[PDB]
């Protein structure tokens, strides 16, 4: 081990993390609510933002856990199986939101680009079915690694969330690039959605062959893009490095091109989980019935 | 169990049936017409090509389905709600009547009932096409009856375009949900078959909308 | 309503068939169909069943491989195909409607049938006699007994009664136990428990006369009666 | 003038005679017997396969049959013990309001907006579900399509005025006249022999199907009575209206025996039935929900707890077992 | 002379009838609904043996 300095990025990667759980608890808890409350009728986009306040509403419930091993003594106080399990269950949150991003991406492209005039609004029985598949086999994936390695692995230790190599299960290590890849493929489709979604409206501004209320489209045309960026900024970084960061789990390193290699990666993930809290708030103030209520009762 | 079972197939297949049904029937557009009865509809229905009228017509590869109820002679509160749903209503003024009467002018009366279909309890989220008629006439008759006839608190000259302005912006300001859903003004021609063609556009923006509203991007 | 059958005729053994049933005056699409045959003075016996739609397939369990069913309902005619034909498929063929759902009667209607001649578990019902004579005027008592009770936990018993006057086509009689079918007569009556089964006549006349048949629905495959003839 | 006054001074007299001859309230005499407390319902089956507002429902004679009329012009025939679709019949016209059953079970007719009351033949010969007859002749829209037989069918109409017809030969028989009103509802007497009707202008009034006279009228509402059934012993009647009132009224005391309001409820009601033993009235209100009334204490026990949209017709079967709920939500529930 | 007519002879003709008082109507519902009470299956819940639903 090379255990260099790490007490001032605890500090701030404790606090970072805390105010993602103050934020996002209280963005789902409203969020939820507003797709079973308030909205009697649910559409596919509907159904596929309540998974999302779904799935990451556990996320911000990983995050006390998580918090507990920085800011006590950077050291795991607990067994190895809830170590295993909160580390595992952090990453199906942000593996199924995004997944789930990219499915919202694509029904807001065929209802709105191609769409002629509805869809019988019958695409909620699949949305809940696909929604079902997705978290099933998220949810076999996830099984699937946590006893592969508290079982089949034999190194354990006293600390938590610590960067370990990948030398003794190469099986984490591989499947991590093939998981890695499939985002970018996601990323491709959500890049490829909005644009197009942008581009679409924004010749129908330009025609304005209808002088009434041609205002919205402008909006309705920068919104596709603000959502775009948003995605963009949080999550690109963080797979954009996960490709190094891999590469070093497989091969011999000097111990301080391991620790900034580990120094990032703690803070890309305070980015990436940076998506889960805004999210709700996305919903809440593109939407114009939501951003009425929010503004009138405020 | 074998009868009840083949009732139950028989069940599923009318069911598919009601299901393929509601879809044919979600992707035709639906519109309602209002006047004042002597508004000129009959010039409209007639473009466009007791109790209940439909019309039917292909435009664009589009489907629309035109309800013209004028002639129920009933009040409209035991029967308005049946149409809570349509994609628009296509409400016909005349500009003609603003000093003929029926007492008070005709105007006026229509000026109400615009008010009333438009602040409508059931409709909030439905969008109105308005057509003014008889362009020619109005142009003609202003030219020896001043508007003061009609307005006294007007002031403006006797030429067509300001009087049908003051008139659109007189029938766009009795609409006070003006943040949900918007009047659609359109002054009739007769030669060009753009009536047709304004009804498809505002229909469509109307679609486009609610599409938006839907993928809550908007 | 009319079905009208085709495709019989003299066929030497181990060759193919096709037997058509044309339907018209009546809603195909929306009626079931089965296939039914009767031996040479022996008794009726259940062949196939398509549902309506073609949603749901049954075969006899003594030719189950060896027939095929096709429905055309564009055309409203049904299809019956043969593979394989030993000297026991000589029979007269009928071409049955059947529409179910709440109330309905799903033996109204038989086809006339045609002759298909070849060179050379179950639920048993029984019929006590085969020749009762009787003179018009007389009430008539008949009675068949089965194994299983068809008495269902619904409340209802499928039990089917249907009468074969000589030369003609089955006619739908009892369809439960005492509603009468559409177009019969108020004299025939019906009633039983369990597997005991009575059907009487009162103020028989000369038409009545003819070969009665009562029959099983409960499950598939169908099976029918050993049939009663009564004579005049 | 003369023959304003002569009407005047004649309803006072007769205003005057029939507040005279009250003894007492109704609670008044059955504030004794005991009351009903709560009353828990649950809904045993839930019914799927309509697309639009259901208007109007009417319950088989075999209490296990049902009809469903829908603003998407569909007519389905439910097995309310198994949910199955029976029956579904597309109709000519999709702006349909009411419509009923055959006692006999044979025929269901149903028609609405289009100033048209068809009749369906459900048992024939051609295996599907043809048009017997259209009845032509109301100039308004149309409400409580009654069959009294296999070959007789009352009719009320938004042109003021209800009609007794003969679909053997698809004339109207005899006309009903007096209203002074669009008539929304009218219910059929147990003995086929008279019938009550609620219209628009704030009065009912008891109608005889054979001389056609008016018989009876009844005062106390004041809006537009939507919803109105006979007592189970046909010597009684309730009427709803959107004023947020119920009332029973009897035809032998010709004036209102109670009131079922209460403060919290500001909708009016939508539909109006009765229970088989005469003592629970349910009614079913704008708002979203259908309301159970003691016939007898004017108080509310229980409600029927679903149907997201206003809900629009009620039904009690003729054994009493349950109670079908239809709303504009596309929904139709049996609680039992 | 005739507009309102049918109308009073109408009014005339509610006059002549039979008024049966209050007290003797709303006893006979109460005795209906006493008669009777014992067969509504919603007056007091059934068991499910014979409950359909
Ligand atoms: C159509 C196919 C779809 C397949 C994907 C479906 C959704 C996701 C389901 C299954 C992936 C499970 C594995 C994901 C693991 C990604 C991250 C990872 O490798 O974490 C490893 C764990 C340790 O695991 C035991 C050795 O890392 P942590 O200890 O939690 O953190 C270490 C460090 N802080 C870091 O994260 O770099």
């Amino acid at each position: 081990t090379c255990p260099m300095d790490e007490k001032l990025l605890s500090t701030v990667l404790t606090t970072s993390y805390s105010v993602i759980f103050i934020v996002g608890l209280v963005g789902n808890i409203i969020a939820l609510y507003v797709f079973l409350g308030i909205h009697r009728k649910r559409n596919s986009i509907q159904i596929y933002l309540l998974n999302v306040a779904i799935a990451d509403l556990l996320l911000i419930f990983c995050l006390p856990f998580r918090i507990m091993y920085h800011i006590n003594q950077n050291k795991w106080t607990l067994g190895v199986i809830l170590c295993k399990v909160v580390g595992t269950l952090f990453y199906m949150n942000m593996y199924i939101s995004i997944i789930l991003l990219g499915f919202i991406s694509l029904d807001r492209y065929i209802k709105i680009n191609r769409s002629i005039q509805q869809r019988k609004a019958i695409t909620t029985k699949q949305s809940i079915y696909v929604c079902c598949i997705v978290w099933m086999l998220a949810l076999g994936g996830f099984l699937t690694m946590i006893i592969l390695t508290l079982k089949k692995g034999g190194h354990n230790s006293t600390m938590c969330f610590h960067y370990r190599d990948k030398h003794n299960a190469k099986g984490e290590a591989i499947f991590n690039f093939i998981l890695v890849v499939m985002f970018w493929l996601i990323f491709l489709l959500i890049i490829l959605s909005y644009i197009k979604i942008g581009k679409n409206l924004l010749r129908i501004s330009k025609r304005r062959s209808k002088f009434p209320n041609s205002g919205k489209y402008a909006t309705t045309a920068r919104n596709s893009f603000i959502v775009l960026i948003i995605f963009t900024i949080c999550f690109v970084p963080y797979h954009a490095f996960r490709f190094i960061y891999i590469s070093s789990q497989l091969n011999v390193s000097s111990c301080y091109w391991k620790e900034i290699v580990h120094k990032t990666n703690e803070i890309m993930l305070v980015l990436s989980s940076f998506n889960s809290c805004l999210d709700p708030v996305m919903y809440f103030l593109m939407s114009s019935n939501i951003r009425k209520i929010m503004c009138q009762l405020l | 169990s074998a009868e009840d079972k083949a009732a139950v197939e028989r069940s599923k297949m009318i069911d598919r049936n009601l299901r393929e049904d509601g879809e044919k029937a979600a992707r035709e557009v639906k519109l309602l017409l209002l006047g004042a009865g002597e508004s000129g509809k009959s010039t409209i229905v007639k473009q466009m090509k007791t109790g209940i009228v439909e019309t039917h017509f292909t435009f664009k590869d589009l489907h629309f389905k035109m309800f013209d109820v004028g002639g129920q002679r009933s009040e409209r509160k035991k029967w308005i709600h049946c149409f809570e749903g349509v994609t628009a209503i296509i409400f016909c003024v005349a500009l003609s009547d603003y000093d003929l009467v029926l007492e008070m002018n005709r105007m006026h009366e229509s000026m109400k009932l615009f008010d009333s279909i438009c602040n409508n309890k059931w409709f909030t989220d439905t969008s109105i096409i308005l057509f003014l008629n008889k362009k020619d006439l109005f142009e003609e008759k202003i030219k020896k009856s001043p508007l003061t006839i009609c307005y006294p608190e007007y002031a403006g000259s006797n030429t067509y375009e300001e009087a049908a302005a003051y008139i659109q912006c007189q029938f766009e300001d009795l609409n006070k949900r003006k943040d949900t859903k918007e009047i659609y003004t359109h002054f009739t021609c007769a030669t060009d078959t753009k009536n047709v063609q304004f009804v498809f556009d505002a229909v469509t923006d109307v679609i486009i909308k609610n599409n938006l509203k839907d993928c809550g991007l908007f | 309503v009319q079905l009208v059958e085709s495709g019989g005729g003299l066929v030497q053994p181990g060759g193919s068939r096709k037997l058509s049933c044309s339907a018209s005056g009546f809603a195909f699409s929306s009626f079931g169909m089965h296939w039914v045959r009767q031996a040479p003075e022996k008794g009726l016996e259940w062949v196939a069943y398509i549902s309506s739609g073609s949603g749901t397939i049954y075969y006899a369990d003594t030719v189950k491989g060896r027939f095929t069913i096709s429905r055309d309902d564009p055309k409203n005619t049904l299809f019956l195909q043969m593979t394989s034909l030993r000297s026991e498929d000589t029979a007269m063929y009928y071409c049955v409607r059947s529409i179910y759902y709440y109330g309905s009667s799903p033996f109204d209607f038989w086809g006339q049938g045609t002759t298909l001649t070849v060179s050379s578990s179950d639920i048993v019902m029984t019929q006590a006699t085969s020749s009762v004579p009787v003179t018009p005027g007389e009430s008539v008592s008949i009675s068949c007994r089965s194994s299983k009770s068809l008495l269902h936990s619904n409340g209802n018993t499928y039990l089917y009664w249907f009468l074969q006057r000589p030369g003609q086509s089955p006619q739908l009689l009892i369809y439960r136990m005492s509603n009468l079918a559409s177009g019969v007569p108020d004299r025939f009556s019906g009633s039983g428990s369990g597997t005991a089964f009575t059907l009487t006549i009162s103020r028989l006349e000369a038409e009545d006369v003819g070969v009665y048949y009562c029959m099983q629905h409960l499950e598939y495959p169908l099976t029918f009666g050993a049939g009663t003839k009564l004579e005049l | 003038d003369q023959l304003r006054q002569e009407a005047e001074q004649l309803k006072n007299q007769i205003r005057d005679a029939r507040k005279a001859c009250a003894d007492a309230t109704l609670s008044q005499i059955t504030n004794n017997i005991d009351p009903v407390g709560r009353i828990q319902m649950r809904t045993r089956r839930t019914l799927r396969g309509h697309l639009a507002k259901i208007y109007a429902m009417h319950w088989g004679t075999d209490s296990r049959l049902l009809v469903s009329a829908s603003q998407d012009g569909k007519l389905i025939i439910w097995d309310s013990y198994t949910t199955n679709k029976v029956h579904a019949i597309p109709l000519r016209s999709s702006w349909v309001m009411t419509c009923a059953y055959a006692p006999s079970g044979n025929y269901v007719a149903c028609g609405g907006l289009d100033n048209i009351c068809s009749i369906y033949n459900l048992k024939t010969r051609e295996g599907n579900v043809r048009v017997s007859r259209e009845l032509a002749g109301h100039t308004g829209y149309l409400s409580c399509c009654r069959f009294l037989d296999d070959n007789q069918i009352v009719t009320s109409s938004g042109d003021t005025t209800c009609a007794l017809w003969d679909i053997e030969t698809g004339q109207q028989t005899t006309t009903f006249t007096g209203h002074t009103g669009d008539v929304m509802s009218l219910s059929l007497a147990p003995d086929t022999r008279l019938f009550v009707s609620g219209a628009c202008d704030a009065s009912a009034k008891l109608w005889d199907v054979r001389e056609g006279m008016c018989r009876q009228t009844f005062t106390g509402h004041e809006s537009d009575i939507n919803a109105i059934c006979f007592f189970p012993n046909g010597n009684a009647f309730a009427t709803g209206s959107d004023d947020a009132t119920c009332r029973l009224f009897d035809l032998r005391a010709d004036q209102e025996l109670m009131t079922y309001s209460h403060d919290n409820i500001i909708c009016g009601i939508t539909s109006v039935s009765f229970s088989k033993s005469g003592r629970l009235l349910l009614a079913g209100y704008d708002d979203f929900n259908c309301n159970v009334w003691d016939a007898l204490k004017a108080d509310r026990a229980g409600v029927l707890a679903g149907h997201d949209n206003r809900v629009s017709c009620l039904g009690v079967t003729d054994d009493g077992m349950a109670v079908a709920t239809g709303s504009w939500d596309s929904f139709l529930k049996i609680w039992n | 002379i005739a507009q309102a007519r049918k109308l009073v002879e109408q009014l005339k003709m509610e006059a002549n009838i039979d008024r049966i008082k209050v007290s003797k109507a709303a006893a006979d519902l109460m005795a209906y609904c006493e008669a009777h009470a014992k067969e509504d299956p919603l007056l007091t819940p059934v068991p499910a043996s014979e409950n359909p639903f």
